[PDB]
Parts: C-alpha cells; structure tokens; sequence
C-alpha cells in the first residue's frame, strides 16, 4: 500500500 | 508514566474509511482502532485476533476463520454496540467492492467468483466465495491456492463492519468523525484534529485488553522543519521518543548527551523509489518557460539511455547522507523494489536471482550486486556513457540541451529538502549542467499533496521526477510490482498513465511486457519458485527501464526512546506489525540504552527464528 509521510 | 505514549505524527489523514482507502496515513490510525481475523506478535507470526482459531482444506481453497465470541463493536465513547458476527466479514467485501475500493485488487482475482461480479458477468453475490457459516464462522473460498491469503488479512479492506450501523451512517460511514466507525481493536479514538493532534484511549472491554500496557497515545502534528526541539521534548520529559538527525544545528550537543542511548532501527517494510513522469500534462510548477523546453523534457523521459543515465548517475548514499548520518547513509539503502531476500529461489535469494536476469539484458548491468546496505547502481562512468548515448538520439528528434526536470518537494520537510537538493547537485554534476538541471520545486504540504501523492488523477501529477514509496501488503513478490501493471495497477498514475486513455504510450515503453511477465509469474500456484522467478524476471524489467529507480528502505535512522525494543507487533507486510501499533508496545522509565538496544536485537534475532519455525511446523495443524 501507498506509504507514511511522502 | 509508563502509560502514556507521546510522540509526533506528520501524515495528513483523509479518511477512516477502511474499506475503501488503504493509504498508510488511514491505516496507521485505523490499526489500533478496528481489528482483522489476525494480526502479527513481536517475532513477525501470524497469531489470533478477531480468529481464535482458523483451518484450510487440502487443495488450499477453503479457509474457515472461527470468531471469538467475546469479540465485540463498540462505539467512540466506548459503549458497546454489537457483538462482531461472521457477516460483518461479507458486509466488508461487499461494501469494498461496490464501491470501488483502493485496495480492490487484493481480492478481485483471489476469491472465486468476486471478478465475475465485478465485471457483471454474475450480479449474484451469494455466488461470491466469502460466506457466514455461522455467527462465529466465516469461509472464504478461492479462486486458486494462495500461501499468503492469511497475510492479506492484515489488511483493512479484509476487515469486518456492522451493515446495520453502516447503513444507518450511510454517506457519513468512514469520515474524519471519531463517530464515523465502530471500534474492535484495542484502542478507541479520543480525539482526531487535523494538522494539530491525535488521541487514543485504552479500551477497558477490548478483548484483550490484559495484553495492552500503554493506556493513553497523544500525537501532535509535526511538520518536519524544526528537527530540532523533539528532542528537547524528549528531555523535558514530555516526549517518549525523539529522533536526532546529525545535521541538525545542535546535534553537537545532542550526540555528547545521549551517547549510550542513540540506537538505529533496521530495515523494514517500505521501498522507497524514484520514478519519472513519462506523460506530463499539467504545468502548474515548473521551471521551464518555453514550450521547446517541454517538449525537450517530454521526449527525453521515454528514451531509455536518457532515464538509465539518471539512474546510474544518481548517489543514493549522499541523498540518505543529508538526513542521517554521512557514515549511516549506507545503512537505510534498498536497490531493489522486492526486498532482496523477501523470499528465496532454491538456493538463491529474489535479489540474486534478479541480478541473474538483469546481466542476460544487456552489458550495462554486468557485475550488478543488488544487496541492501550498499547502493548497486551509482557509476559516474556508466552515467556519462548512456548519456552520451541519449543525446545523440534525442537531437534527432529536436531536443534541446540542458534538460531540465522538475521534482516536487514538500518545504517544510528539511529532510526532504536537502535530500533533493544532493539529488540536484550529484545529477547535475556527474551529468554537467550543459546535460542536465534538476529544479527543486518546494511547495507547502497542502500543495505538494495536491498535485503529487494525493493527485485526484493521473494527468494532474505535476512534476517529471518524483519520490515515493510502496509497503507490503501480503507475503508474496507480487505484492511489490503488481502497484506499477499497466492493466489495473493501482500506482500506474505515478508515471503519470492511465490504463484507458494510454495505452500506445504504455505499449511504446514496453510496460504491455512488463504486465505479461507478472501476468504469467501469478499463473505460476503450484511451483513456488517457478512463480519467484517469473517475478524476478519482472523486477529485472522494472530495474532495466529504469522508469523506477529503487533507492532505500525506510527505517535505519537514529533516535533516543523510552521505548522497550522488540515487544511491538512486527511483519514484513500488512498494517498489523510496523511502530504506529501500540497493541503490544511497552515503555520503561528511564531511556533505552545502546547496550540495552543492541542486546535486545541479538535476542529477539533469534527468538524469532526459533519461534518462526515452531510456527511454521504449528501452521500445519491447521490443514485439516
Ligand atoms: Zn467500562
Ligand atoms: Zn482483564
Ligand atoms: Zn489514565
Ligand atoms: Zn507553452
Ligand atoms: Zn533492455
Ligand atoms: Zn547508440
Ligand atoms: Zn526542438
Ligand atoms: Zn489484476
Ligand atoms: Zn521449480
Ligand atoms: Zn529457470
Ligand atoms: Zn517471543
Ligand atoms: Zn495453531
């Protein structure tokens, strides 16, 4: 899945 | 005290749907609020959740999951509203699917008939393979033998909701409300403020609510520019955790302080990428000022030696250099989009086996070594060839040099900004700035998601080179390159593509290929590694084209903690085993040690091991 603080 | 965590949050969460949105950001919260049919203990196992027990046929088809029965849906304020039955599990799917779920393509072609009924060959959904035997028993039926299925339960859209309350909230199901959702995990929503703080409360009913040590987690907004007073917060006792970054103003000061209590993570489960926009259309943030520098730039990102020449010219040691330590760069590095031993062909790890296929493409990859920690692709001499190669090329299609390519950048964030800024002085200089200028856009956070991680669509993706990421979601190489097929990809739009409306441009860059390779590994169910090889095969395409370009992996950074190491969830894939998972999270009074850390590691290194063979042999008991 899309990631954390990008 | 021991029973409150206090840290920082940067994410922007949008929904607390989770069934219809699976980005990281939701589902970080989302997991300490709802829970699956199973989660993840410290060693990485699959153990119980909401399933106190679960079985498999024979030919791998029929999984059956038996709910616990003290399982139950309680409401923001902690009030019980229902006891979780077997049917909220068909509700989800139903629910997901009908309404176009992001994560829909972990169970469209998994459970038998669910394609069918998407395409509308079959409207009927009873003929749909995810059944409620019972109250406490719920079956999924496949489409085909899938090893990894139970990892795929770790993910939200295999979560169960209450249809009764789902419909009655209709349109206001899954908001930003704490009252949007009902809750069956071991934590309720206290409070949720966009851009400002985050609180979670222990629930005294959760049903295993004797495992939850932390009582109270309070997150505040952090935007990422003043690295600086975590750590001051962290002294005044007001954090639980800071990170240090050594380039830092004061890092001087910090390092001498916390000298025995700097530890480093390892390397999870993210990989970080950066990727071209190979179908530009909107214009909003550039550099450039005339329409021959577009259609230089256009033109330049579909040549292949043009994006190889960036991707050998890229130094990702100096980029991951600007926010860790210059010595620590290297520890955080990732060549590879499947981690390199995700899994193992006969004797070989993916990664080697990868490297095999990328020699047999062409003389540019002859000696590639594609282990972590060290960066396989960064050669001046390699860069400046295949530029040279690009140029002569592109002139004859009327391309004017220096390129120019536009990256955005989130302004607040100075990790991010320095980082790209290494990019821009590496390329621009191992290229020349007669070839090539990278131009830095920093926009606002609000901004940056606009027009690039949170694009509504693909022709809104504003820049020609971005930066971005991808988490496991299953145990299985597919996981990792299935997001970029040209069919029905889900990060398809980070290239800027759409599946309809380009399929000639997909088709000329070769990812029509790239989607038949992954289409005939995932046909590959019965010789595993036949089917990991079909997907290195895959991963060897991706790395020759270059239209990513793998860079590191997440984790690997320091920081100083209170908290006690190895006893959170931990898993390879899913969003039941990463740090925003305070289930089994515990915190000590006085800060962690580096003696501490590192001792913890060397044990939890081989418990894990022991306990990850125990459960593989145990997982057999579940066949019958
Ligand atoms: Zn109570
Ligand atoms: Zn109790
Ligand atoms: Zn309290
Ligand atoms: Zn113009
Ligand atoms: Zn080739
Ligand atoms: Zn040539
Ligand atoms: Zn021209
Ligand atoms: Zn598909
Ligand atoms: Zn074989
Ligand atoms: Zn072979
Ligand atoms: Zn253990
Ligand atoms: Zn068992």
């Amino acid at each position: 899945f899309p990631p954390q603080s990008v | 005290d021991t029973k409150t965590y206090s840290s920082t949050f940067s994410g922007n969460p949008t929904t607390f749907n989770y069934l219809l949105d699976y980005y990281a950001d939701n589902t970080a919260i989302i997991t300490n609020l709802v829970d699956g049919l199973l989660e993840n203990d410290n060693h990485g196992n699959l153990v119980p959740s909401l399933a106190e027990d679960w079985s498999v046929s024979s030919d791998g088809l029929t999984y059956t999951y038996k709910l616990r029965k003290d399982a139950k849906w309680f409401t923001a304020d902690g009030e019980e509203y229902s006891p979780v039955k077997a049917q909220d599990f068909v509700t989800g799917i139903k629910y997901a699917v009908d309404n176009k779920s992001q994560a829909i393509d972990l169970i469209q072609n998994s459970i038998k008939g669910l394609n069918d009924y998407i395409t509308g060959a079959d409207s009927d959904f009873s003929k749909v393979g995810v059944k409620a035997i019972d109250d406490q028993t719920v079956e999924y039926t496949l489409a085909r033998p899938e090893p990894y299925w139970n990892s795929k339960t770790t993910n939200s859209i295999l979560f169960p909701v209450n249809e009764e309350f789902l419909n009655s909230k209709g349109k206001d199901f899954g908001t930003l409300s704490p009252d949007s959702i009902l809750y069956s995990g071991p934590y309720l929503l206290k409070d949720f403020t966009s851009k400002s703080s985050i609180e979670y409360v222990k629930n005294p009913h959760y049903y295993d609510h004797d495992k939850v040590s932390i009582e109270h987690v309070k997150l505040a907004y952090f935007d990422g520019s003043d690295q600086e007073l975590t750590i001051r917060n962290f002294e005044s006792g007001a954090y639980s955790i800071a990170g240090v970054y050594p380039n830092s103003s004061n890092f001087a000061k910090t390092k001498e302080k916390y000298k025995d209590n700097i530890v480093y993570s390892l390397q999870d489960k993210t990989s970080w990428y950066f990727n071209f926009n190979v179908n530009r259309k909107a214009y909003n943030h550039t550099s450039k000022t005339t329409d021959e520098q577009k259609k230089s730039t256009e033109t330049a990102v579909l040549n292949k030696n043009f994006r190889q020449a960036v991707n050998f010219a890229l130094d990702r040691t100096a980029y991951s250099a600007q926010s860790n330590g210059e010595e620590a760069a290297s520890k955080t590095l990732l060549n590879t989009l499947v981690p390199p031993t995700f899994v193992q062909v006969g004797d070989k790890t993916f990664g080697e086996v990868v490297a095999s296929k990328l020699v047999n493409y062409g003389t540019e990859w002859s000696g590639i070594n594609l282990a972590d920690a060290q960066d396989a692709y960064f050669n001046k001499e390699k860069a400046q060839a295949k530029f040279a190669e690009a140029k002569k090329e592109l002139t004859s299609q009327g391309v004017t040099f220096p390129i120019h390519l536009d990256v955005a950048v989130d302004q607040t964030s100075k990790n991010a900004v320095t980082g790209m800024n290494s990019v821009k002085q590496t390329l621009e200089s191992v290229l020349g700035s007669d070839n090539i200028v990278i131009d830095v856009q920093q926009l606002s956070t609000d901004d940056f998601n606009n027009v690039a991680f949170l694009a509504p669509t693909a022709a809104d993706r504003d820049y020609d080179f971005n930066f971005d990421g991808w988490v496991g979601d299953y145990q299985d190489p597919s996981t990792y390159l299935n997001p970029f097929n040209a069919e029905d990809g889900f990060y398809l739009k980070i290239f800027g593509l759409d599946a309809k409306e380009d399929k000639e441009k997909i088709t000329s860059l070769g990812l029509d290929t790239y989607t038949k390779m992954l289409k005939d590994a995932d046909r590959e169910n019965k010789d595993v590694a036949k089917r990991y090889e079909k997907y290195a095969e895959a991963q060897a395409w991706m790395i020759d084209n270059s239209l990513i370009m793998s860079a590191m992996s997440s984790g690997g950074t320091a920081s100083v903690t209170k908290v006690t190491p190895f006893t959170r969830g931990y898993s390879l894939v899913g969003i039941k085993g990463d740090g925003n998972n305070y289930k089994y999270m515990k915190l000590q009074k006085d800060t962690v040690t580096t003696k501490q850390f590192e001792e913890a590691k060397s044990k939890w290194e081989q418990e894990s091991k022991k306990a990850i063979e125990k459960a593989q042999k145990e997982a057999e008991k579940h066949v019958k």
